[PDB]
């Protein structure tokens, strides 16, 4: 039904071939309460705890005299529930340059003992 | 909102 429609593309995330990516979980107040990095440990890529923290700083990093991507996402996501940056760039502990990008879904879960909660994914181009 | 924390990652990793 509705409610499992909900959960199909976020199950599609946690498992593209082919694709580099992490999902967070964050509260509505912007929050981040989980990380999934699954298919960043399956890709047997060593490397991947920096890839991730350089790719959440960059985030949430003031794009010049505008604000983070995180904040222009997070307002627009708690107002139209659904949001998406441009792709952000950032330097891993060996030198490489990479992007990314980050789309985001607030989603009401079905059961009553839950607070409605962010959908994020975060893909490396 | 606040961006995470270094100790607010570390826990995210952590558990």
């Amino acid at each position: 039904d509705i409610f499992e429609a909900q959960k199909i593309e976020w199950h599609e995330g946690a498992h593209m071939t082919g694709v580099e990516s992490f999902m967070t979980k964050q509260d509505t107040t912007g929050k981040i309460i989980s990380i999934d990095t699954s298919s960043l440990r399956a890709a047997g890529r060593t490397g991947w705890e920096d890839l991730v923290r350089k790719c959440i700083y960059a985030f949430f990093q003031p794009q010049g005299r505008e604000p983070s991507y995180a904040r222009q996402l997070f307002q627009e996501v708690m107002t139209r529930g659904t949001a998406s940056s441009p792709s952000y760039r950032f330097i891993l502990n060996d030198g490489t340059m990479l992007s990314a990008h980050t789309k985001c879904k607030l989603c009401y879960p079905q059961s009553p003992d839950m607070q409605p909660f962010i959908m994020g994914i975060h893909i490396i181009d | 909102l606040l961006p995470p924390t270094e100790q607010d990652l570390l826990k995210l990793a952590l558990y």
